[PDB]
């Protein structure tokens, strides 16, 4: 799906989770 | 999930749980991949070592859960199956080598706040991301400890750990269509899946384009939470060709 | 343990 992967109560809204930046910062 | 987190609110949208009708409990885990597609391990549905052999009318599946026991609803939506499509060469003698299958359902789910596919991976994002030291995620309902269970789903951010290390981890043979993930002994963090997990999604959210891919399924791990043992999960993109296979023939 | 779920689910 073209929609996959972006949450409607977070991406959908510009809104991020508690932990996402944790794998973000993984992410070297 | 040991040492997780209650997840938010609509944090996994593609969470699934697969509930088993008599008795009525869960089964495992497992992700909505498209509003007719569902994604597990293919242990929650074969396993003959433990006598499971699960057909269609056995199951459902619950989408849109928070709660574990609580019937939510007017969030939730309930989907019957259609048909199971487990890997052809899935290896329940040995390893859970190519530890995968699908569910196609019945009608289509509606997406809602609470419900949303995951993408599956493509070659690049897959290249770019399954690196030792990347974190990805891992959701279900399923034990707390490895010797109870929790109100709501947990989650749980852990690292992909090096292939050697994984190997010298264990007496079991591993293979391309696995990988590990947790922390080391020194690294002092912790975290697991555990029994109940199967089937469950480990997700990375892409740094690119800011979509969450799912790389893994929860399939094989010796005890919960042990010092110097990792979880292993299923390669969904070393499996993806099967998978489009699938939904190519059946869709 | 479970909250029963609604028969149309399990007819
Ligand atoms: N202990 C065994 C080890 C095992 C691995 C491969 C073949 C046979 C046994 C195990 O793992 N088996 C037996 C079948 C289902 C699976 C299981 O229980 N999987 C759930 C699980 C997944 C993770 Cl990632 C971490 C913890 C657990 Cl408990
Ligand atoms: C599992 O169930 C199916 C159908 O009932 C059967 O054909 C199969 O032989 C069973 N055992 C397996 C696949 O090991
Ligand atoms: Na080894
Ligand atoms: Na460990």
């Amino acid at each position: 799906e073209a929609d996959c992967g972006l949450r409607p109560l977070f991406e959908k809204k510009s809104l991020e989770d508690k932990t996402e930046r944790e794998l973000l910062e993984s992410y070297i | 999930i040991v040492e997780g987190s209650d997840a938010e609110i609509g944090m996994s949208p593609w969470q699934v749980m697969l509930f088993r009708k008599s008795p009525q409990e869960l089964l495992c885990g497992a992700s909505l991949i498209s509003d007719r597609w569902v994604l597990t391990a293919a242990h929650c549905l074969l396993y003959p070592p433990w006598d499971k052999n699960f057909t269609e009318n056995d199951l459902l599946v619950r989408i849109g859960k928070h709660s574990r026991t609580r019937y939510e609803r007017n969030i939730e939506k309930i989907s019957m199956l259609e048909k199971i499509y487990i890997h052809p060469r899935y290896n329940w003698r040995e390893n859970l080598d190519r530890d995968i299958a699908l569910m196609k359902l019945k009608k289509p789910v509606a997406f809602s706040d609470y419900i949303h596919p995951v993408c599956l991976p493509d070659r690049e994002t897959a290249a770019s991301l399954l690196q030792a030291g990347y974190k990805g995620r891992v959701t279900g309902w399923g034990n707390l400890k490895e010797t109870g269970q929790p109100s709501v789903l947990q989650v749980v951010n852990l690292p992909i750990v090096e292939r050697p290390v994984c190997k010298d981890s264990t007496r079991i043979r591993i293979t391309d269509n696995m990988f590990c993930a947790g922390y080391k002994p020194d690294e002092g963090k912790r975290g697991d899946a555990c029994e109940g997990d199967s089937g469950g999604p480990f997700v990375m959210k892409s740094p690119f384009n800011n979509r969450w891919y799912q790389m893994g399924i929860v399939s094989w791990g010796e005890g919960c939470d042990r010092d110097g043992k990792y979880g292993f999960y299923t390669h969904v993109f070393r499996l993806k060709k099967w998978i489009q296979k699938v939904i190519d023939q059946f869709g | 343990d479970f909250e029963e779920i609604p028969e149309e689910y399990l007819q």
